[PDB]
């Protein structure tokens, strides 16, 4: 029933804004904390939830945190139209930032301010019943998302436990980029990530951006665009917790599903009715067409091409006006397909889901209003190829020595940024070796 | 005679490929 | 044609430029391009350093410095004996011979 | 997030001078101190410059400091001078007469003291310091003498803080004095040591910017200090104003430097251009872009097409798409790729705030780290060898005190400085 | 019947949709243009 | 039941113009996409579906994309009258053109294009459920027609396998001209055509304005004249899947009753009752005379005369009101005539179709109105001349190597010239071989 | 696909000067830079031309460049100068005194940095760039010197793309300058490597154009600008309106050019008549083709007669049949057969474009490509080799610094250029 929201740093919050505006809109609490019920329907309701807690005078108040170590964002949150709807507490913030140094947040910085974190979370822990996961937002390109990220995760993992925890994860564009030091603050948060996070959903702006281009009309995008997708595709995905369906799935499904080895633990991800109103309304948009959709990779929001490599595993979110025939007809079709390849050792490669609550519509939005939608969660051997070169650029910079006296300076040893290229270098093995054939070793 | 030369020059500017095209549909 | 070539024909060896394709076969480049940066224009734009066009070795070419003359309409340019004397129009032009490599 | 600026000399003064009329001008403050500005974004931030005395007034956080007390009386008489605290401004009773030995040590350590008292004060003040601000030239008397003083002092009480110069160094061209090269090349020396970023600005190119592109018919020195305050104004613009994509002194820091040396960085704005002109060409993200990286539009002779880039820094003031901001960055990386040194993949950082300088629409401040720089050092060590050799004038140190042995140390630091920039210069096949 | 007639109420307000972002796209066009006054050129030419 | 219509460069996107107008006439489809709703007739008609689909809220939508590499064309369909008949994505257009350089079309720009077009054909061919063709439009004299034409008929080739692919073709007349190097353009085309077509129909711009001068009383023809004429073979060729008939005849009966080995594949094509309304009131129309009119050389599409040659097949489609017993009473008079033969190896010699709907009238058009019409694709090696002709041209040209650095910079060995040139060569052989009677040879 | 404009020297600009304002003319932009016009299809098009300034206005796409200013100010002060962007103006102080090493050497490379600066500030703004297009004089100094360097530079960085230039070379008979000769022997050297297309005009061949055709009782330079202004402009309609068979210079140039020496091109525009016969005939297709061919209406002083044509191209403008056009080209063709070359099969392409010069109802611009062009060539080989036997005025060009090589290089070079025109003449099938 119940998840807690966990937003770091810029990237972070700005699309927390945009989440909890489509939340908002969808249960339909006003932004002063409040619910106008005027429907006849006899008895109350629940779906909020998951998501709001009632005080008793009936204000609704919400199940997150906003963590940033420079002010400016969260006291623009603080000033912005929401400014009733969060509880004070809830929103934390430092005196100045992490200047792009994982170091400087690991060590120096978020180190002070990571235990009010924990008095946070555990405060809006010990007011649930059945919390069943962690959804956490945050940059790994810059300094405060990967330090405090990190850092935050470790001693979340400590102290919760079992608790599942679910990442979406804004990483470096492969030619698009806005720091040089982005390299050397991937591998090192990457290396921290692995141990500690069950699955870990990849995005690139250089993607939704040609997206954007692509599927919608727009020339000039901005963030507010790509933050409400995200905010889409994280509502999708949270949807079989919130309303009836025919077949459900909690959020414990997607680890045991798609996770083959602990370490193979990050997925593709993918939404298909992205759509303009004139193509809209120049296409019927059926069950198969948006099927087909999401394996094209135009449709992804990470820039990686699927078909340098093999699918392990698929996860297919229908929500709305759909019947299950026509799923499996879909699926049927797209296991035809000859340029669609599936590992050897998994014959059973899908699991679905079926939820009839249609996707909302957003009154200053650029999608259509569309009767049905799909979104998917995939693992393929694909992805080896952003760590390649992610690696390629960290050892390009290391072997000069590049900048290494500003992360020493601030707390690091030398001896880490070794260790974290050796284990990144092992996932790389990993991920060639998981891919050979089976008639090849006997 | 000024009129119809200064109504001379303003239907030189025609495209030929959708020349009197309307599209009605006999019944 | 049918013929070996003569003595005098054997002469066109002299005009040419000659390179090796990627099987190895030997051919001749028709219009060779600038061996520093240039422009190939397709789809999109793009520069290219080195291009198989190019008959000599990729170079850099040199430049003048822009803020050679003086800030005004006087004629006073930059020496070419030492970084702070200066020159100008008499009995030698110094605003041509301003180029260097760094 | 507080800054504290110090102004140092006439031409730090009048530098100083002006940039306060701009801030004050984007902050609506009356020259009584009274707010009269029309929109809350104002007020948030006006701590970064102001402090608040009682009764709605502000006060700005400077120092002033001079030998000769002309420039403070010029000053005082400026349309903003009232503004300045009284107790902020010390001063001598007889001039530098253009020695750095005697700026340094004969009347600095007089008055050295009552500077750092004054400095001290107003840091303690803050509730978080920000790094410092220093105005002055290398080629005067008090401005280098006390300016690199100062700056060993408080880089001394402060080194966690940061510590950004700019600076202003004789052209080889358009001198006003003659023993410059000594005065230059002690000031390099100590700067090199002690700084963590600077910026260096000829005359000669604010001249070029002036007559070319501003076609400007009678410059005076007021429009040079306008280009100088509105370059250091626009670096600060993201520390006090909201945007899409926030920046700071320290992040700018951290991304340019690769190497604690290499710290001298050129600068430009960009939206230049005569009000005859502005009527035949729209400003736009590519024109800016362009305009930005053209040497003509940067504020040293040195000219960058003689050496690489390692690293660069833009930032947008304005309402704009951020992806004509990124495909404009990578478009300049890739189409002249031969500029930028190529173990490093992305030499560029951009940064995005809403909120522009006044009378504009949109504009961009760049920051660059190029090794033409070593070109202008060469330069002036040259000069100091001719000098040097020949005994020209040392007579005049040596009775302040200064031994030898100094100058040779400066001028071997320096010299190692220029080794370090021209071995990155160069490509190197192998 | 009735499904069809949903569908058609879909399709009108996807072109209710459809004008709205014409006007916000033209809007936004209008927006992003540059645009100088006399503020820029005060503190230049004065010979003071 | 379903086909694809594939529109390529200048005359093909021209050609499409004239045969989508007539085709929403026929059925009655509005310019913006809707059926009338004035009728009553009760019944929800279907016939619409071979070359229409609808959404749902009724709007219908063509089966077709429209190629070209430069803007001006596809920009004028896009801002013309039939604007809000298409989808978007359909219309595609590039920078700048192939400049009459095959070369260019296939190796340096259209090799770029290709993916786009078959991205959109594949999303076309998933919403059929009975595909039996694609028909393809194009010039072989200019420089995307050919090269792009050739490249994409290739991939359509190896991807869709089994599938049918029909083209119309617009060849260089034998004195009318356009460009210099259309032999070159027209040869290599042609090499490639060879292996990649089940049957080619020929146009030659010569022979339709010799055809509207002598029929129609038209002085000063021009392309709209012609490309309504070739809508009307099309729809007539079209018209066996769409409307009740006596003898329907499917795509795949072409290939099966016309080509005898698999290279000779080349048709000849020509169309009856072309007639002005001054001369239709002075004659009727009856079936024997315009089956006795098919047979005239003065009424042939390509500038080839049949009776240099001889016949192998004969496809005679029959519409409108007509009985069987007069095109049985009229075959067998044509057979009866002397200056037509038959290769002896073919006794059997007809293919014969009847369809009930007769043609329609465009409300601005030329053809007179009449109550039944035929048209005929045959098979003769008459044909052989038009290749000679084309070849002596590519010969005098290619002796001096006239224009080849052109195509050798644009991406092309000089070996491909004489490849191509000794192909055709033996293709003239082939027609002279299959043409020798088995009396002769005992 | 947007075309840069180079104009330079005093014909260039003049020239240039009648261009613009025909093609203001033909999109209805005021010479304010507002747009007047009456249909879209003049807007839709617009960005080929002309670049957009804010609030309304367009500039064209055009850089200027003369070494002496008295030209500048005369386009300035004339009736559509304002349009020009004022920073695309350059010019140098001392004029090219005639001489081609002058303009080429010591002035040229003193300016050509800025023009390249310039010429790449307007090539890189385009979306998609097609090719550049050049108007000059080669007798005369900076137009010969300073054209070809310029051309040179641009061909060193856009090889790729297309190179048109119209050339205006001396007469035989009326020259304004002695050293005409030297001049146009370097330049037409300096074209047939450089050049993709070139088109060349004979101020006689104009002056018989106005006087025998047009029967003009005091023409001006203003008329024969004003002619090859209006083929100019008619070469590019095709690429900016629509049509039923569209053309364009990549297109033209594949079908005209069959060897890369062999681009030198006759030129001719057909709609000309005398203001007391035009009551006495309609425009139609047949009056268009027979005075395309009319050696009256060519504008070079060789004459087809004396040569054959290798390949032809038409360009229609107006609402006419195709039927028309074909037809008239094959009775040409089929009766003219001695006038073309044997060993290709057809050699003349036709085009045909929907919309016409303003106020008139059909237009056809024409261009050629004939061998009698090296009778021209031959004859400047002529005056030359007169006056260099004797050395005539060599001291100024050797002074300048040329070897004396050089001119046996450009005649070397230009004689090769005539044996290979006359060996294709001559040849045969066998
Ligand atoms: N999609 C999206 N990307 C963002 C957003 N904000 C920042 N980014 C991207 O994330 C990276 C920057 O990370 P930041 O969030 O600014 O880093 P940070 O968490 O603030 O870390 P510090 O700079 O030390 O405070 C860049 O690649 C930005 O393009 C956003 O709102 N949406
Ligand atoms: N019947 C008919 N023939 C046409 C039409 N348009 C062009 N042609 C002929 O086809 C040939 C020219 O081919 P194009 O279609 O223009 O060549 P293209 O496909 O545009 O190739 P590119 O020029 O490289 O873009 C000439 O013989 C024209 O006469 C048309 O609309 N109808
Ligand atoms: N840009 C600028 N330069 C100045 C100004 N005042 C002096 N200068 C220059 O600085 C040098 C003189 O240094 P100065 O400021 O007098 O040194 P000080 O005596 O130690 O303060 C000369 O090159 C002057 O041209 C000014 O207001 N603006
Ligand atoms: N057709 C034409 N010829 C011109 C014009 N102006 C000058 N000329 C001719 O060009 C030659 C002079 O060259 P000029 O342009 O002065 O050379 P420059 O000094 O290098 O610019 C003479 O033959 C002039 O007759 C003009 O406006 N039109
Ligand atoms: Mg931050
Ligand atoms: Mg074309």
């Amino acid at each position: 029933r119940e998840a807690i929201c966990i937003h770091i740093g810029q990237a972070g919050c700005q699309v927390g804004n945009a989440c909890w505006e489509l939340f908002c809109l969808e249960h339909g609490i006003q932004p002063d904390g409040a619910m106008p019920s005027d429907k006849t329907i006899g008895v109350e309701d629940d779906a909020f939830n998951t998501f709001f807690s009632e005080t008793g005078a009936g204000k609704h108040v919400p199940r997150a945190v906003f963590l940033d170590l420079e002010p400016t964002v969260v006291d623009e949150v603080r000033t912005g139209t929401y400014r009733q709807l969060f509880h004070p507490e809830q929103l934390i913030s430092g005196k100045e930032d992490a200047a792009n140094n994982y170091a400087r947040g690991h060590y120096t910085i978020g180190k002070e301010i990571v235990d009010l974190c924990l008095d946070r979370i555990r405060k809006l822990a010990d007011n649930c019943t059945g919390l069943q996961g962690f959804l956490v937002y945050h940059a790994v390109g810059g300094g405060t998302g990967s330090g405090l990220g990190a850092l935050l995760l470790e001693r979340l993992s400590v102290d919760y436990g079992k608790k599942s925890k679910l990442g979406y994860t804004v990483y470096p564009s492969p030619q698009v980029s806005t720091a040089v030091v982005e390299p050397y603050n991937s591998v090192l948060s990457t290396h921290s990530l692995l141990e500690h996070t069950d699955v870990a959903a990849m995005l690139d702006n250089e993607a939704i951006y040609d997206l954007t281009r692509r599927n919608l009309d727009i020339e000039r995008p901005t963030y507010t665009n790509l933050n409400r997708l995200i905010g889409q595709v994280v509502s999708s995905l949270t949807a079989s917790l919130r309303f009836d369906g025919a077949l459900n799935v909690d959020l414990t499904e997607f680890q045991t599903n798609l996770v083959p080895y602990p370490r193979i633990h990050f997925v593709l991800t993918s939404y298909a009715p992205v759509i303009s109103a004139e193509k809209a309304y120049h296409e019927q948009l059926s069950v198969s067409e948006i099927s087909n959709a999401v394996f094209e990779p135009a449709s992804m929001m990470t820039k990686c091409d699927p078909r340098h490599g093999k699918y392990m595993a698929c996860c297919l979110m229908y929500r709305g006006d759909v019947v299950p025939k026509d799923v499996n007809a879909a699926v049927a079709t797209i296991k035809t397909k000859r340029t669609i390849q599936f590992v050897d050792w998994s014959p059973t490669g899908f699991k679905c889901g079926i939820n009839y609550q249609p996707p909302t519509v957003v009154p200053g939005g650029d999608l259509a209003k569309v009767q049905r939608a799909v979104c998917m969660i995939a693992n393929s051997t694909a992805i080896a190829e952003v760590f390649a070169r992610i690696d390629h650029k960290f050892d390009l910079m290391y072997s000069k020595r590049a900048f290494v006296h500003w992360y020493v300076g601030e707390g690091m040893e030398e001896g880490e940024f070794s260790e974290a290229r050796e284990d990144l270098a092992a996932l790389e093995k990993d991920y060639e070796e998981v891919g050979a054939e089976s008639a090849d070793m006997d | 005679l000024h009129e119809r030369l200064s109504s001379k020059i303003s239907n030189g500017f025609a495209s030929s490929a959708y020349w009197g095209a309307t599209g009605e549909l006999p019944p | 044609k049918g013929r070996d070539p003569t003595e005098k024909e054997l002469l066109e060896v002299e005009r040419l430029y000659f390179a090796y394709a990627d099987d190895g076969a030997v051919g001749v480049v028709q219009k060779p391009h600038f061996h520093g940066p240039h422009m190939h224009v397709s789809i999109c734009n793009r520069k290219y350093v080195t291009c198989p066009n190019q008959v000599y070795r990729a170079s850099l070419p040199a430049v003048r410095n822009a803020r050679s003359r003086f800030p005004g309409p006087i004629p006073v340019w930059t020496s070419t004996k030492n970084l702070h004397a200066v020159a100008s129009n008499d009995t030698y032009r110094p605003g041509v011979h301003n180029v260097s490599k760094f | 997030r507080e800054i504290v600026c110090v102004q140092a000399g006439q031409c730090g003064n009048q530098i100083g001078s002006k940039f306060w009329e701009v801030i004050s001008d984007e902050h609506g403050v009356d020259p009584t101190g009274t707010y009269q500005g029309d929109s809350d974004l104002q007020l948030e931030r006006i701590n970064v410059y102001f402090d608040e005395a009682t009764g709605g007034r502000y006060v700005p956080r400077s120092v002033l400091i001079d030998l000769e007390p002309g420039t403070m009386d010029s000053v005082r008489a400026g349309p903003y001078g009232q503004i300045f605290r009284p107790d902020n401004f010390i001063f001598g009773q007889s001039g530098a007469g253009n020695n750095w030995a005697k700026g340094h040590y004969t009347e600095g350590a007089e008055l050295i003291d009552s500077v750092l008292d004054v400095c001290c004060k107003e840091a303690e003040s803050c509730d978080c310091l920000q790094g410092f601000q220093i105005c002055h030239s290398l080629g005067g008397g008090t401005g280098s003498g006390m300016g690199t003083l100062l700056i060993s002092k408080l880089r001394e009480q402060y080194p966690d803080r940061i510590m950004m110069t700019f600076s202003i160094i004789p052209s080889p061209k358009v001198s006003d004095t003659v023993v410059e090269p000594y005065n230059t090349t002690l000031s390099v020396h100590q700067l090199v040591e002690n700084s963590d970023e600077s910026m260096c600005i000829d005359n000669e190119a604010l001249y070029d910017i002036c007559f070319r592109t501003l076609k400007l018919t009678t410059p005076t020195f007021g429009d040079l200090n306008h280009l100088v305050s509105a370059v250091v104004s626009g670096v600060t613009c993201c520390l006090r104003f909201p945007g899409q994509l926030n920046s700071d002194l320290r992040k700018l820091a951290v991304n340019l430097v690769p190497f604690p040396r290499l710290h001298f960085f050129m600068m430009g704005f960009a939206p230049l251009t005569s009000r005859g002109s502005q009527q035949y060409r729209g400003l736009s993200v590519p024109e800016l872009t362009q305009q930005m990286f053209d040497a003509k539009n940067m504020m040293q002779a040195a000219d960058p097409r003689h050496g690489r880039y390692l690293t660069a820094s833009a930032l947008f003031r304005g309402r704009m798409s951020t992806k004509e901001v990124d495909e404009q960055m990578l478009n300049v990386q890739n189409k002249n790729s031969s500029y930028f040194i190529e173990w490093i993949p992305n030499n560029i950082k951009s940064s995005v705030c809403d909120i522009p300088p006044k009378g504009l629409k949109m504009a961009v401040t760049f920051i660059g780290n190029n090794t033409c720089i070593q070109e202008m050092f060469r330069r002036v060590g040259e000069q100091f060898t001719l000098m040097f050799r020949r005994k020209a004038f040392l007579h005049w140190y040596t009775g302040e005190g200064m031994d030898e042995m100094e100058f040779t140390e400066a001028e071997s630091n320096m010299n190692d400085l220029v080794s370090e920039y021209q071995q990155y210069q160069d490509a190197t096949i192998e | 019947r009735e499904r069809h007639a949903e569908r058609l109420s879909i399709a009108a307000e996807q072109m209710k949709q459809r004008e709205a972002s014409q006007i916000r796209k033209k809007q936004l066009d209008e927006l992003y243009t540059n645009q100088v006054d006399e503020d820029y050129f005060k503190y230049w030419d004065l010979c003071m």
